[PDB]
């Protein structure tokens, strides 16, 4: 099940759902909370739901008329004609399913950091590993990921290592160690705590 | 005449493998044949359909001439030359030829069955009510064929030790229906027929199977 992106609400409404039916090999390719793109066919399947009113319905052409005694009236009569609903629903039919902002431009597929490197272009670990040679990296990821934000420098610094967490672990007696740090903002009204929060969402 | 007769010499001698085939399946070879003909008659006259639209070939001069007294279970489904003494024939019936049936049920007219000589055709369900309950036949929108049941016993005179003339029914299907009389003295080419409806599991008796020649060709033997 998709549902409508944020940005495709009109006023007043909540977003529409489709289901997507994914095949033989797209079949694992969308995971809960991933904006993807789907590329397919929009499909009617035939769904068995009524009592809002008798609709639309198939029957035979050939004229039949029940004899007496077998009167093609009531629940017989429908079923002599073969009589059915014709009541529908669309379903996405999608042959191929795509992240629609990709990380990297290359190619996506274990998840280590040979992987990472070799899933980007040539370009783009280019700048990777220029950034990670950059002295005060540190001060240019703070500036460059809340441009909008003034002072807080504590504050920018903080998230930041929580964005890039740390290394969680297991004991030999099965004691599982947090490797990944958590961050509170107290603070008085209008202090941007909600405005860290929004920077680091989006 | 919707009619039309080979000589099984002119065909062994230019074909021998079909004359060879067709005493021994003479049931499917003759469907081919007639199918073969109906082909070669609407090439040659476009307009044959609308008279007939089924053409018969019967097979002439076949040379397996066997008599009456001397047919065995050997000789079942395959195509035999026979003479003989025609002594009874009935009426020319009309039988099923490809039946329309009513669902008396729900009143739609079941679709052309065709009649085989082994069995009753006897419908399933009804294609739209589903019903399995009774029909009937349309007999306005079936086609029947003629049908006529001759016995020919043995020439008296070809029997002859001091025993008695062996006689066999023939059926004489939709040409070959008053061809013959109570009297005449006719050749007989037809298939020598088993598995109809008759094998006597009655326990009346033994298991034995009565038989039939589907007649495919007569020849009297007289002038005309
Ligand atoms: N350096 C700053 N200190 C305080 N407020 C700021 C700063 N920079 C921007 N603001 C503005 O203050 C406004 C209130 O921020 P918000 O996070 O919504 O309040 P709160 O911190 O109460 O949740 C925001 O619109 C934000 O843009
Ligand atoms: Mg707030
Ligand atoms: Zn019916």
């Amino acid at each position: 099940r998709i549902q409508e992106t944020q940005a495709e609400l009109p006023r007043g409404s909540i977003p529409r759902s489709l289901e997507v039916i994914l095949r033989a090999e797209a079949v694992e390719s969308a995971q809960a909370g991933d904006k993807c793109d789907f590329t397919g066919t929009l499909i009617v399947v035939p769904d068995v739901s009524k009592l809002s009113t008798p609709g639309a319905r198939a029957e035979t052409n050939s004229r039949v008329s029940g004899v007496d005694g077998y009167e093609t009236e009531g629940i017989r009569g429908l079923r002599a004609l073969g009589v059915r609903d014709l009541s529908y629903r669309l379903v996405f039919l999608a042959c191929c399913v795509a992240p629609t902002n990709p990380r990297f431009g290359g190619k996506e597929l274990e998840q280590t950091a040979e992987s990472i490197k070799n899933q980007m272009t040539v370009k783009e670990w280019e700048k990777v590993f220029e950034m990670s040679q950059d002295k005060n990296l540190y001060h240019n990821l703070c500036t460059s990921l809340f441009p909008t934000i003034h002072g807080n420098d504590e504050v920018k610094r903080g998230v930041l290592l929580m964005l890039f967490g740390g290394v969680p672990k297991t004991t030999g007696e099965g004691t599982s160690l947090r490797g990944d740090i958590n961050v509170c903002i107290v603070g008085d009204p209008s202090t941007a705590k909600s405005q860290f929060l929004k920077h680091v969402e989006e | 005449r919707e009619s039309l007769v080979v000589n099984y010499e002119d065909l062994a001698a230019r074909e021998h493998v079909l004359a060879y085939f067709l005493p021994e399946a003479p049931a499917e070879l003759l469907q081919i044949f007639d199918e073969a003909a109906l082909e070669v008659v609407l090439a040659m006259y476009p307009k044959y359909d609308r008279i007939t639209n089924h053409i018969h070939v019967r097979i002439s001069h076949l040379p397996l001439v066997e008599e009456l007294r001397s047919l065995r279970q050997l000789h079942l489904n395959q195509l035999i030359r026979t003479s003989g003494v025609v002594t009874s024939c009935t009426g020319v019936l009309p039988q099923l030829s490809m039946v329309k049936y009513n669902c008396n049920k729900c009143n739609f007219v079941l679709g052309p069955f065709c009649q085989s000589q082994n069995q009753e055709v006897k419908p399933g369900s009804c294609p739209e009510c589903q019903s399995a309950g009774p029909f009937e036949v349309n007999m306005e929108e079936t086609i029947y064929q003629n049908y006529q049941r001759i016995r020919i016993q043995e020439s008296p005179g070809k029997v002859a030790a001091g025993r008695l003339p062996r006689s066999k029914d023939a059926i004489l299907l939709a040409d070959l229906v008053d061809s013959c009389k109570p009297g005449d003295e006719i050749e007989l080419t037809g298939i020598y027929h088993n598995n109809y409806d008759g094998s006597l599991n009655t326990a009346n008796g033994f298991p034995v199977f009565a038989t039939v020649i589907l007649a495919n060709h007569v020849a009297k033997k007289d002038n005309k």
